[PDB]
């Protein structure tokens, strides 16, 4: 899937930046697609993405998703050894 | 001022003999030996490490210098008629060698 | 970011020719033009010697960036003999050059004899003899071992019953490479200066400032670049990734640099030697 399912993610994130719940139902799952901290760099962006997963089903999930490109960025960074 | 050429003397052929021109007033430094016309058998640096070999039989001779007592040395080897010759040290201004001692003659036969 | 791969093997891709380069046109230079005086057979020796470690930088590179040794086991075994063994003859000509250039001023009849060209060549065969010792162990010694996934090529020792033969041989070359050579050259040098300031016009003190000169320079040289890389290869044969076998590379170069610095160091700065190689590269 190489670069297109992380596409995927930051795609959404923009989507995500304009119920998000389908954004992060098709960004949650495809980060189950994705050398400790890569797979690490997942599993805590998945927690934040169900983090804001709560936050759609009561608008507020923004600043969860401004959390979660953070994160995103981190395993970047670690991507970048590369 | 003067130069005292030690050393020389007849030799038999194949032999050896070490000549030594010193300059104990210590006036000049004798820094290289001088041998038809005027022959240039090897000199010495100053401080006596890297000495630039004659090229003419560089498979017989070897020099050296004593820094300490500014003396320089030269001892021929295995030599023949060839080398024969008058030999004279060549020394060095204090701060185009400027004072030429006045020589031996190494006779073999 | 693969910068660091490539970093790295630019550094042995810019060491392995100028070593090459110089070592090869060095000893074509004496070779041909200056046919011969005792430092003439000093400098070739050691330029042949150093010439062919850099010879075995493309193996080393390749494990580096390859991680592993695709070459086998008999190409395992002469390059571990041409390596140690001309290390160590590129070390004792360097540090033969060392003694040669001390007897001259503080034993000056003595030089006499050393300066010889026979005395030279005599001492400038043994001197190979005692490096082929490490040259025969590195060959029955030298085999390929898997890490694990990854081959790789060493000196190969058994490892049972409490055996530490790997780091005795560590530290039985780190001392016959490194420390007695450096004691050796780090005393005649600074041996062979106090009779130059013992001599008592100022050709002494600019002559001494310039030799002090050139003496801290080739220390400078040997202890820089091998001083870091036998501090690493001991820790890592007592104790201890990624980026530390980045930095053991660096050293490993750094140790590759002597051998390509030094043509430089002894020829290009030998005036006897330099006017020569002038004229044909300057006609
Ligand atoms: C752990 N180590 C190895 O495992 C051997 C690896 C090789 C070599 C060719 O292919 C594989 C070491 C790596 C570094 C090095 O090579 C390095 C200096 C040195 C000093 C003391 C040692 O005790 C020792 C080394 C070796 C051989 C000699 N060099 C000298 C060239 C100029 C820089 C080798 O041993």
């Amino acid at each position: 899937d190489l670069e297109d399912n992380w596409e995927t993610l930051n795609d959404n994130l923009k989507v995500i930046e304009k119920q998000v719940k389908d954004a992060l139902t098709k960004m949650r799952a495809a980060a189950l697609d994705a050398m400790k901290d890569f797979r690490h760099g997942f599993d805590i962006l998945v927690g934040q993405i169900d983090d804001a997963l709560k936050l759609a089903n009561e608008k507020e999930a923004q600043a969860a998703a401004e959390q979660l490109k953070t994160t995103r960025n981190a395993y970047i960074q670690k991507y970048l050894g590369s | 001022v003067q130069l005292v050429e030690s050393g020389g003397g007849l030799v038999r052929p194949g032999g050896s003999l070490r000549l030594s021109c010193v300059d104990s007033e210590r006036t000049s430094y004798p820094m290289g030996w001088f041998r038809k016309e005027r022959e240039f058998v090897a000199s010495i640096t100053w401080s006596g490490i890297d000495p630039t070999y004659a090229d003419s039989v560089a498979d017989r001779f070897t020099t050296s210098r004593d820094v300490a007592n500014n003396t320089l040395y030269l001892q021929m080897n295995s030599l023949k008629h060839e080398d024969t010759a008058v030999y004279y040290c060549a020394a060095r201004a204090p701060v185009d060698y400027d004072y030429w001692g006045q020589g031996t003659q190494v006779t073999v036969s | 970011s693969p910068a660091i791969p490539v970093i790295i093997t630019a550094v042995y891709s810019v060491v392995f020719v100028v070593g090459l380069v110089g070592n090869s046109l060095v000893m074509f230079v004496i070779i041909r033009y200056t046919k011969k005086t005792a430092t003439n057979i000093y400098i070739f020796n050691l330029a042949l010697a150093d010439a062919l470690v850099t010879t075995t930088m493309p193996f080393q590179s390749t494990v580096y960036l390859m991680n592993s040794w695709p070459f086998g086991d008999v190409l395992c075994k002469i390059v571990l003999s041409i390596d140690y063994y001309n290390m160590f003859t590129s070390i004792f000509t360097l540090t033969m050059m060392s003694v040669d250039r001390y007897i001259a001023v503080c034993h000056p009849v003595k030089a006499l004899d050393f300066r010889t060209p026979l005395k030279a060549k005599i001492i400038n065969i043994c001197i190979w003899l005692l490096s082929s010792s490490v040259g025969i162990s590195a060959i029955v010694l030298g085999g390929t071992k898997v890490r694990e996934d990854v081959i790789e090529c060493s000196l190969q020792f058994p490892d049972d019953d409490y055996s530490w033969w790997d780091l005795f041989m560590k530290i039985c070359v780190f001392i016959f490479a490194f420390v007695i050579p450096v004691l050796i050259i780090i005393v005649c040098y600074t041996l062979m200066i106090l009779r130059l300031k013992s001599v008592r016009s100022r050709e002494k003190d600019r002559n001494l400032r310039r030799i002090t000169r050139l003496v801290l320079v080739v220390v400078a040289v040997f202890v820089v670049c091998w001083t870091p890389i036998h501090i690493f290869i001991l820790v890592e044969a007592l104790g201890s990734s990624t980026a530390a076998l980045s930095s053991y590379y660096f050293c490993i170069a750094l140790g590759y640099t002597n051998s390509c610095l030094n043509p430089i160091l002894y020829a290009f700065l030998d005036e006897n030697f330099k006017r020569c190689f002038r004229d044909f590269c300057f006609p």
